């Protein structure tokens, strides 16, 4: 007897076991590294960071033992086949040396490139933080220029020719796993097979991005437009009505967030932002208090409390001088019932947001915590931020900040205000689409060969205008390689989780709003107090991963597909406000332009 | 006119699972306050007999077993569950008159890095059967092949180990647990 799939799911169980203590392990030397940063901490981090990898090798052989093609249990079989996955180890030793040579030489000459001004050769500054100031908070368009440049000359000439080879490395990867390229292997993460109905082929993730994008092109022409003629203004001599943004001009390094033009694109300068800063400082509001009131949302929508592990082993303040931490807001579920947020929370607003953010990715967690360990984690690798994301509208609602006692009891919104929170919304939100969609297609047409090496910072800068709406500032030869100069690029991460993310949240924060019965503009919904929204969220939250992401998809939002139609219902009055504002100007661009 | 209410109550040495200690006492009779002044203990389920029907007639003979366990599997140590501590480590009769008793010891139980000595069997090519022990350490033979008494493919090790760390959550937190049987068969209230 005993049937391929029973023992199967006897070795799962002994991998479940085992692999929890040893997660446990990792995690918890992690949590002590980055709440305490001293070397013995480093050291014993790296040590159970090294076993639990050198565990996972060895049971990820032992699992390809194992045939998927005689197993009738998807629960089972995914997990099997997620433990499969052999990796850059089908490589030459010699290859995949290499290839992890060039990784880490890339990310290094990422966090340590800096640009050594000609003022003083002495003198110098880094992307972090000389050249990000420099290009998120000046003016000047000689200086921002120069920024620009510099860091894509003296970082991206470099990155240059290591990216080439690894492009190389990582198709012969992605070919040897059965894959058609590197591209292919990371569009796999949204493929669904085997589940009659739901099941999703690796390229009909690019037909719906393109054919959703498509659907966002008008309201990104109109912010275009409109933004162009607030820069219009900033620089007298500087853009055509009708060209391309600048690039050193976007408000960051790349032009992946438009965010920072906002206090030189703020619709009515007059009317100031919604800040409850000052009356959290004057209502005795601790971090305590700030983490209190995020359990209390959401339980107010029925999900359970922080378990008192988080209440007593979280880091929810600044440590002191004595120790020195990380400081950037995590989540981390270390497993066998412990959940814990790492955040130095200080008394604003954004830290009030991001603390509910951060808490919804424990909430999902918690639920999730049920499954095997290998189905422990979101639906795709953009449902846990659109989680956290949705959590953040929900609260900056005037409506709940009213209700926690934050605003005044007879706060009355003004349209202008509203145009400006869209607005802002939009610069970040909208903005960034055009951008991901644009260098994830370039890496995606390169690693399928159709970009000839010859023609790659020559093709870029055409998608950057044809698609971004975006000029370069200098003309680059194919010396240059500024796509390698953003951070993701370099370090080997997937790139159109943001996209769908955004797509993601949007859908999720109309079908709850639905439930909990809002009525008017999508952008004043509060899921507070709501029980059905809860019980929905829960419904997705808890498979985890056990059910395809259309599945959970269907779960919240009632659909299998990704739809932008709750993107745009979202931000549809600013997107009236705009083409009314850009009557005056022209809508679009044009390629031609550049300023040489 | 003698009882012990202090040995298996208040002892830092609880057994494991798939050694589940078993101590005897008979000629009793100890009262309920005894063993009802030790702060909420979870909840002590006390099947068939009534927790607060003591006194003095009862039972004859009693066999007290005492382990420990993750609080999340305290619901199998009850008649009829079929988690992975009751039909492979520990069964309790469909019959059971007993009780059972369940408290926290990350206190004491649970230890940094790892209290590793607490463990449980999870592989056995049968089911238990009520009030059973099994101590095997014997390779699990799991896929059809002469397992060669070794550890390897379909081949694991029987036992695997709790190992307790404080900062657990509740669920894997390690729980002490004590079950009262119960027998009256041909004997002069051994106890009462």
């Amino acid at each position: 007897p005993s049937t391929i799939e029973e023992q199967a799911k006897t070795f799962l169980d002994k991998f479940n076991h085992e692999a929890e203590d040893l997660f446990y392990q990792s995690s918890l030397a992690s949590w002590n590294y980055n709440t305490n940063i001293t070397e013995e901490n480093v050291q014993n981090m790296n040590n159970a960071g090294d076993k639990w990898s050198a565990f996972l090798k060895e049971q990820s052989t032992l699992a390809q033992m194992y045939p998927l093609q005689e197993i009738q249990n998807l629960t089972v079989k995914l997990q099997l086949q997620a433990l499969q996955q052999n990796g850059s180890s089908v490589l030459s030793e010699d290859k995949s040396k290499r290839l992890n040579t060039i990784l880490n030489t890339m990310s290094t000459i990422y966090s340590t490139g800096k640009v050594c001004n000609p003022d003083n050769p002495q003198e110098c500054l880094l992307l972090e933080p000389g050249l990000n100031e420099i290009m998120a908070n000046s003016l000047d368009y000689n200086e921002r220029l120069w920024a620009w440049e510099s860091w894509r000359s003296e970082v991206g000439k470099q990155l240059r020719p290591l990216y080439e080879e690894y492009v190389v490395l990582k198709n012969e990867m992605a070919r040897a796993n059965h894959y058609e390229d590197y591209g292919d292997y990371w569009r796999g993460d949204y493929e669904v097979n085997g589940v009659d109905g739901y099941d999703y082929s690796r390229g009909q993730l690019i037909e719906d991005v393109e054919h959703t994008f498509e659907e966002i092109k008008p309201l990104y022409e109109h912010l275009h437009a409109y933004v162009r003629a607030k820069l219009m203004n900033a620089y007298p001599s500087y853009i055509s009505p009708i060209g391309c943004l600048p690039a050193h001009l976007l408000g960051d390094m790349w032009g992946r967030f438009w965010t920072n033009l906002y206090s030189l694109t703020v619709p009515f300068g007059q009317k100031p932002n919604i800040d409850v800063t000052d009356a959290m400082v004057d209502q005795a509001w601790d971090a305590q208090r700030i983490f209190k009131e995020a359990e209390k949302f959401f339980v107010s929508v029925g999900l359970p409390n922080m378990t008192q592990g988080f209440w007593e082993n979280s880091m929810l303040t600044d440590p002191g001088n004595v120790q020195k931490a990380v400081c950037h807001p995590t989540a981390w579920d270390l497993g066998k019932g412990d959940f814990r947020i790492l955040m130095c929370t200080k008394v604003t607003m954004d830290d009030f947001l991001t603390a509910h953010h951060e808490m919804g990715h424990i909430q999902y967690d918690m639920a999730y915590a049920a499954q095997p360990f290998l189905l422990r984690n979101g639906a795709n690798e953009g449902f846990h931020e659109a989680v956290g994301e949705i959590m953040s509208l929900s609260a900056a609602t005037p409506k709940h900040l009213k209700s926690i006692g934050l605003l005044s009891p007879d706060f009355q919104e003004d349209n202008e205000t509203e145009i400006n929170f869209l607005l802002k919304q939009a610069l970040t939100i909208v903005g960034t689409l055009p951008f991901t969609y644009m260098l994830e297609k370039w890496r995606w047409m390169v690693f399928k060969g159709e970009i000839p090496k010859d023609q790659w910072m020559k093709k870029w800068w055409e998608m950057k205008r044809e698609i971004v709406g975006v000029v370069e500032p200098v003309p680059h030869d194919e010396t240059y390689c500024d796509p390698a100069s953003l951070f993701h690029v370099s370090n080997d991460y997937s790139f159109i989780r943001y996209y769908t993310r955004t797509l993601y949240q949007f859908q999720f924060q109309e079908a709850l709003c639905q439930a909990a019965k809002h009525e008017g503009p999508l952008h004043k919904c509060d899921i507070s107090n709501s029980t059905e929204a809860g019980q929905k969220l829960f419904n997705m939250l808890r498979l985890g991963k056990s059910e395809p992401w259309t599945l959970a998809l269907e779960n919240v939002v009632g659909a299998k597909n990704m739809n932008v139609r709750p993107l745009l219902n979202y931000f549809e009055p600013l997107f009236t406000w705009l083409k009314d504002q850009n009557k005056n100007s022209f809508v679009g661009w044009s390629t031609d332009w550049s300023p040489y | 006119n003698l009882c012990p209410f202090d040995e298996v109550f208040n002892a830092t040495t609880f057994a494991s699972v798939y050694a589940w200690n078993r101590k005897r006492i008979s000629n009793c009779v100890a009262d309920y306050s005894v063993l009802y002044n030790f702060a909420p203990f979870f909840t002590f389920k006390c099947y068939g007999v009534s927790p607060t029907k003591l006194n003095d007639l009862c039972f004859t003979n009693v066999y007290a077993d005492s382990f420990v366990i993750r609080g999340n599997e305290v619901s199998q140590i009850a008649p009829g569950q079929t988690g992975n501590i009751a039909d492979y480590n520990y069964k309790l009769p469909d019959d059971f008159t007993g009780c059972v008793i369940a408290w926290n010891s990350n206190k004491l139980d649970s230890t940094v890095g790892g209290n590793y000595n607490y463990r449980y069997r999870l592989f056995r090519k049968s089911k238990l059967k009520p009030f059973e022990r099994d101590i095997s350490t014997e390779i699990y033979q799991a896929g059809n092949k002469p397992c060669n008494g070794v550890a390897g493919v379909n081949c694991y090790f029987p036992l695997q180990s709790y190992g307790f760390r404080p900062t657990y959550g509740v669920g894997h937190q390690p729980y002490r647990v004590v079950v009262l049987s119960f027998e009256l068969l041909h004997a002069p209230a051994t106890v009462c």
